[PDB]
């Protein structure tokens, strides 16, 4: 048994968490935050752009926490720390 | 009250419901209708 194997098995595993952490997140937050947008836009035909701003802010909330999980697990499953 | 209706002329937001504003405004509406009735009589008596 290669111990970079139980390594790697479980860097793998540990990204894969990652992954679906971040992705259940921004999923989540990103259609209530659209929500927000298309209810707002609905009620008032002329509310895009500042609308637009603060949705802007939030997907840009969301997005930032996704794309951190994403970076952290590309160093887990391309520089696995501990690795040897 | 028979209804008038027309095909067409930001939509409003009601709170905290439409029919319950009708509802409470009818009668208001009505009582304002009699109002301008006797004040028109008043104006003929005259």
């Amino acid at each position: 048994l290669d111990p970079n194997a139980i390594i790697t098995a479980g860097a793998l595993i540990g990204g894969g968490l990652i992954m679906g952490g971040g992705a259940i997140g921004a999923g989540i937050g990103d259609g209530i935050a659209g929500n927000a947008l298309i209810s707002g836009i609905a009620r008032q035909p002329e509310a895009q752009g500042r609308l637009f701003t603060p949705f802007f802010i939030t997907v840009g909330l969301v997005e930032a926490a996704y794309f951190i999980n994403l970076a952290f697990m590309a160093l887990f499953v391309f520089a696995t720390p501990g690795l040897q | 009250m028979e209804v008038e209706y027309v095909g067409e002329v930001t939509l409003y937001s009601f709170e905290p419901d439409p029919e319950t504003l009708f509802d409470a405004l009818l009668p208001r509406y009505i009582a304002t209708r009699v109002y301008a009735a006797l004040l028109e009589a008043a104006a003929s008596e005259s």
